[PDB]
RNA sequence: GUACGUGAAAUUGCUGAAAGGGAAGCAUUGGAAAUCAGUCUUACCUGGGUGAGAUCAGUAGUCUCUCGAGACUAUGCA
RNA sequence: UUGAGAAGCUCAGACGAGUAGGCAGGCGUGGAGGUUUGUGACGAAGCCUUGGGCGUGAGCCUGGGUCGAACAGCCUCUAGUGCAGAUCUUGGUGGAAGUAGCUAGAUCUAGCGAAACCACAGCCUGGGGAACGGGCCAGGCAA
């Protein structure tokens, strides 16, 4: 099934946080090939979503979005900090958000 | 008087009740515990196997086995009254099952303890008209 | 880039480096696959990682490498502990993954990391004389799923030769070469 | 069935389901959440009945 | 009834006034670009002429069967690809009234609500299509022309394994 | 100015959790060595000034109106110039006679009647 | 239903639910299940016709007030 | 421009730990004179409830279920007026416990059945400076 995707995934890595006290606000992400603050960048304002799914059928369907919002750049890796509507569970770290490309600045 | 089951209306069942009998709580508990579910007649059997020290009542929440007769003596005769109330229902006696049971804790005047119990049918009519 | 799956191979990868790397990505909710775990190594003689062990009891570098990162990884939070089921530590190559690709961890390697002329130790060397005795069989399977495979990579050169032969042959490649394919 | 929209009443209801090729007309009043009364009206001038229902389990119930 | 009955303090002068946009330079009207967001995300759409906001676009319904709409600029990318003379399709005549949601209009006698026997159908009307046909009969011309590219106008438009959107630029 | 709280949740006594004796009703914790009185992390809050929402909003419910609570029919009418930020609550003991009067004469005035379904049942 | 007004808490039994590797416990952030909050184009303005009424009559009377200010009773609807 | 509860409305700036202690404004209970031409068998008071609200808070208003004869808001008057402790008084009730056991039968089985005690618990390893292990952090264990 190639096609699809005009997305470019990534991981939910954690809160913001210090030694002990985490503030669950906003979320470090690690987008694949991002790797340099510098790169960043051009993922600041991208729309973010979190996808999953439950038993109940809401709508006559099964999936449940949680959208977001790239912010500022994490670090010199190339992670970054997402905003959401709502904050995310605690349980989905280490799992997939996927960055559609837009709003798009280019 | 008000039961503590929604079923045991007319529909097919008949109760029984006891009221500050003279018997320990504990014992009446897992008495009750044990015969909750079965057929009525199984459960005359069983009895009588209790006594017969055949069979022997678990004792899980108040603790391994016992044979008390006392209790199941009281129970005897509820069960006895639970039949009787059936039949002057007029019900179907072959399928009669315990739906019911409880023991409930009495005024502290030897600690007596309020019995009841329900009995029912089991039954499923098939759909068919496919 | 990360997959579901990920095999590495850990010959010549040291075994805090390799755990570390490893530690991150399990915490990623990425499934890890370590083989040849009997081949990792440790900066440090053999005689000084020997009395480590004599200190320290789990003698397979499987369970050991697995200890290693169980200590590293957050044990007692559940997620520490759901994490842990993800990593799969198994000595040389099974059938299930031999036939898969294995990569390998740049920060573990140790020729980018050991600088010449330095003693190292080999947990499957070093695991021999501490109640490990399987060391022949897990080497004679080794020659077996190599001679075996290394029939499989000619069988591929020879095809890889036939249709880089037919790639050249064909006039389409240089067509439109500007592209640099 | 047809739920009930706009400023229509009963008695307009029940002229246009006599045209429409109706019988007999229920409404099923819920207020509060609860469903309570029960009215229903005999096409095209029949008698009109108002119960109130009590004690309503659906199926799963 | 006219004389305000409550306090009902009016808004102050706002000191905002509404100036024209600004869009990107690649926006320029005859421009491949790849759509975002909506139904028809994915597919690749030249650009007929600009908007306020959005770009008034289509895709060659005998192609790629894109209706003229308005997409906004920031759910489109803005492809680099060989630009397509627009020049000759008539642009002024799409608007904002042309491109307005019909009203929310015609009311009906309070007798058909009920059984429900009054549905109608807003069902695209001839010349919207004739509109497009005549602008596909202005931009399928044009962009035969140019080689490859009414194909990849029917190419849609995807992300494979180890794509970055930030390296490989669209 | 829109109806925005400083917080949701309720300030609960401390250890009014564990025991049953002790009310849930918010006690000033006067304990001499008391450390979640002496705002340890970990611990709960405690009322203070700093919590008060908009004095422009103070009193106000979530849809902006202030409730008013009208026991006859005399108090529904005098909320005729105050619709806009005042809702008709009706007491709780006021009788189901009354409660229609109350509320048929507050659908006219054009107030908004806050517990305008209760004790009462409609019939068309 | 005489163990009799209301029948609280502790406390106990039955059932349904979820949870249950040497505690529990609470706090933040959510998620999920379960459940409530509250929904409203509808009115306004404008146009005409049709019948009206009156606080309107190029109108006639009574009542209480202070000429005209009310409440009305006729009569016509410009 | 209507913004004179002049005890009102409005504008500006800085500030905000707290024991002993000093000052101020409020919330709540019983009853008392005034008042709401107040509420109430079309349901008062009370009670429970994961119903909805209000207040920083003390507290308050309301929906539902029970309930059945009284009650409340406001201004003042007044006092036997606010509880988690007192090895507190009184009543109730548990774990302990079907235990200690005591009345039979053949240690068991029936039958009859306490008191003491009780913040809550219960794997350790070390370090944790003041014991710290019984809770804290590193640990293993943890089924």
């Amino acid at each position: 099934a190639q096609g699809h995707r005009l997305y470019v995934k990534a991981k939910h890595l954690s809160f913001q946080r210090s030694k002990h006290v985490i503030h669950p606000g906003t979320s470090i992400v690690k987008i694949e090939g991002c790797d340099s603050k510098e790169e960043a960048q051009f993922y600041l304002g991208k729309r973010v979503c979190y996808v999953y799914k439950s038993s109940k059928a809401v709508r006559g369907s099964k999936i449940r979005v949680i959208w977001g919002t790239i912010a500022r750049p994490h670090g010199n890796s190339g992670a970054v900090r997402a905003r959401f509507v709502h904050n995310l569970p605690a349980k989905t770290f280490g799992s997939s958000l996927r960055v559609m490309l837009y709003p798009s600045n280019i | 008087v008000r039961y503590s089951a929604s079923p045991a209306l007319e529909t097919k069942c008949a109760k029984a009740r006891g009221a500050y009998l003279r018997t320990h709580f504990k014992n009446s508990r897992e008495v009750a515990f044990t015969i909750n579910g079965m057929s009525l007649k199984k459960a005359f059997i069983f009895l009588d196997n209790v006594k017969e020290h055949k069979q022997a009542v678990p004792f899980r929440r108040f603790n391994q086995a016992r044979w008390p007769v006392k209790s199941v003596k009281f129970f005897y005769d509820l069960l006895k009254n639970a039949e009787a109330n059936a039949e002057a229902k007029g019900l179907d006696m072959d399928k009669l099952i315990i739906k019911h049971v409880q023991v409930n804790a009495a005024p502290k005047q030897s600690s007596p303890s309020h019995i009841e119990i329900i009995v029912a049918e089991e039954e499923e009519a098939v759909p068919k008209a496919n | 880039e990360f997959q579901k799956v990920v095999v590495i191979d850990a010959k010549g990868h040291l075994l805090g480096r390799l755990a570390s790397v490893v530690a991150k990505q399990l915490l990623g909710g990425q499934k890890v696959v370590v083989v040849r775990c009997e081949e990792l190594n440790i900066s440090g003689h053999f005689f000084r990682n020997k009395l480590k062990y004599l200190a320290y009891h789990f003698r397979a570098p499987s369970r050991i490498f697995q200890k290693a990162v169980r200590g590293m990884l957050p044990h007692k939070t559940a997620r520490g502990q759901a994490a842990l089921e993800h990593l799969q530590a198994v000595e040389g190559i099974p059938p299930p993954f031999d036939k898969q690709k294995r990569v390998v961890v740049p920060a573990a390697l140790r020729v980018l990391r050991l600088k010449p002329g330095r003693k190292y130790c080999t947990v499957g060397r070093l695991s021999s004389e501490v109640g490990w005795k399987y060391n022949d069989i897990v080497a004679k399977l080794e020659e077996r799923r190599k001679v075996k495979s290394a029939a499989f990579y000619q069988a591929k050169l020879a095809k890889q030769k036939k249709i880089a032969s037919a790639k050249e042959a064909s006039p389409v490649n240089q067509k439109l070469s500007q592209f640099g394919y | 069935f047809r739920k009930r929209t706009g400023d229509i009443e009963v008695h307009e209801i029940a002229e246009a389901a006599a045209k429409r090729g109706y019988t007999d007309l229920l409404v099923l009043n819920e207020d509060r959440k609860k469903t309570n009364a029960l009215t229903l009206v005999h096409l095209p001038n029949g008698p009109s009945f108002y119960f109130t229902l009590s004690n309503l389990q659906t199926a799963k119930e | 009834k006219y004389y305000p009955a409550y306090r009902e303090n009016v808004p102050k002068k706002a000191r905002k006034a509404v100036r024209p946009t600004k869009l990107r330079a690649s926006l320029a009207p005859g421009t491949v670009c790849i759509l975002l967001a909506g139904r028809f995300r994915g597919k690749r759409v030249v650009v007929l002429s600009q908007l306020e906001d959005t770009l008034v676009v289509t895709g060659p319904y005998k192609v790629n069967g894109v209706p003229i709409r308005r997409v906004n600029h920031r759910y489109v990318i803005a492809t680099s690809a060989p630009k397509i003379d627009v020049s000759g399709v008539s642009v002024e005549k799409f608007t904002k009234a042309y491109f307005a949601k019909q009203k929310r209009s015609g009311p009906v006698k309070k007798d058909e609500a009920f059984f429900a026997e009054n549905a109608p159908k807003n069902a695209l009307p001839a010349e919207r299509i004739a509109d497009q046909k005549a602008v596909d009969a202005k931009l399928l011309p044009a962009i035969k022309a140019i080689p490859n590219m009414k194909e990849y106008l029917a190419a849609s438009f995807a992300l494979s394994n180890g794509d970055r959107p930030h390296l490989m630029k669209f | 100015v829109n109806i925005i709280k400083k917080r949701t949740k309720p300030f609960k006594r401390h250890q009014s959790d564990r025991f049953k004796r002790v009310g849930e009703s918010w006690r000033k914790p006067r304990g001499i060595d008391s450390c979640v009185r002496r705002r340890f992390r970990g611990t709960i809050s405690m009322p203070k000034i700093g919590y008060g929402n908009n004095k422009k909003t103070r009193y106000c419910m979530p849809n902006g109106l202030k409730a008013f609570l009208v026991r006859n029919v005399s108090d529904v009418e005098l909320l005729l110039m105050h619709n806009k930020t005042y809702a008709a609550e009706i007491a709780g003991n006021v009788s189901a006679r009354k409660r229609v009067e109350i509320v048929e004469k507050a659908r006219a005035l054009g107030v908004k009647v806050t517990n305008a379904g209760a004790k009462v049942r409609s019939q068309e």
